[PDB]
């Protein structure tokens, strides 16, 4: 596999995805776009949910890939949450696209589930709901 | 070809590219699923060989109101930009497309840009 490359994975803070990458504890990565309006209501959204109790079970971070998918470049898209709201929002940056690619990420936004020994154990392309998420506390074979 | 409507299918099978080569110009044509709208401020598409083109003559579709870009041309199934010439050469020339937009059941897919190579064949698809 590639642990040591998941860990090279810096934030737009410049801190490696190691602070939600440990504990043996169950990640939870989404791709969202910088300049899409969809993703923008649902910025918020991500922070309300990850500062739920209930979702702080598991690791929920945002992961976008600079220059993938014809985003913003490495050193604009860092730039541009730096004039950002929410001094609290995980945004790791994937330079070249190391995760999205091995996913096959052609649409937003992205959830996916990472075991808690760190592999990938559920990868949904759309939307999540509440209903959904219990449904893979209860079974992680439950997709859509 | 059961369906090509709603969220059920994923972009990438979303959209069917017709690429038509002319002599006048390039005309590309892509067959957008029932249920997805791409913002005709974000369709990026041009080809030339060093830049000699006139402009990207869209058709124009429909005008979608916004909560952030406020109201913008959408194109929801017809999609048809002409390339026109400025310069009448038999060089070869490049096509840059950019694919952005959004889908009504609420998901936003990313600018999907695929650049060809005019070298002649008639019809055009991406190597995916």
């Amino acid at each position: 596999m590639v642990p040591h490359t998941l860990s090279t994975l810096k934030t737009a803070d410049n801190r490696p995805a190691s602070v939600y990458l440990k504990k043996d504890k169950p990640t939870l990565i989404k791709f969202w776009a910088s300049w899409c309006p969809l993703c923008l209501s649902e910025l918020g959204q991500t922070e309300k949910w990850a500062q739920d109790a209930k979702f702080s079970s598991a690791n929920l971070i945002t992961v976008a890939s600079p220059g993938f998918l014809h985003e913003k470049k490495d050193g604009d898209f860092q730039k541009w949450y730096a004039g950002l709201n929410y001094p609290k929002l995980p945004v790791v940056t994937d330079n070249g696209g190391t995760i999205a690619q091995s996913l096959n990420i052609s649409v937003y936004p992205s959830w996916a589930l990472i075991g808690k020994d760190g592999d990938v154990q559920r990868i949904v392309k759309g939307s999540i709901n509440e209903a959904q998420a219990l449904a893979l506390i209860r079974d992680p074979n439950a997709d859509l | 070809m059961a369906l090509d409507a709603n969220d059920l299918l994923p972009p990438e099978k979303a959209f069917v590219p017709e690429l038509a080569v002319a002599d006048d110009g390039v005309n590309v044509r892509f067959r957008i699923a029932d249920g997805y709208y791409m913002y005709q401020a974000k369709i990026v598409g041009k080809t030339n060989p060093a830049d000699l083109l006139g402009q990207p003559s869209f058709s124009k579709g429909e005008e979608k109101e916004d909560e952030f870009f406020g109201r913008q041309t959408v194109y929801h199934h017809e999609a048809q930009v002409a390339f026109p010439y400025a310069k009448a050469v038999g060089e070869p020339y490049k096509l840059v497309l950019t694919y952005q937009g959004s889908a009504e059941a609420g998901v936003c897919y990313p600018p999907v840009d695929t650049e060809f190579d005019i070298f002649g064949n008639g019809t055009y698809h991406p190597q995916t």
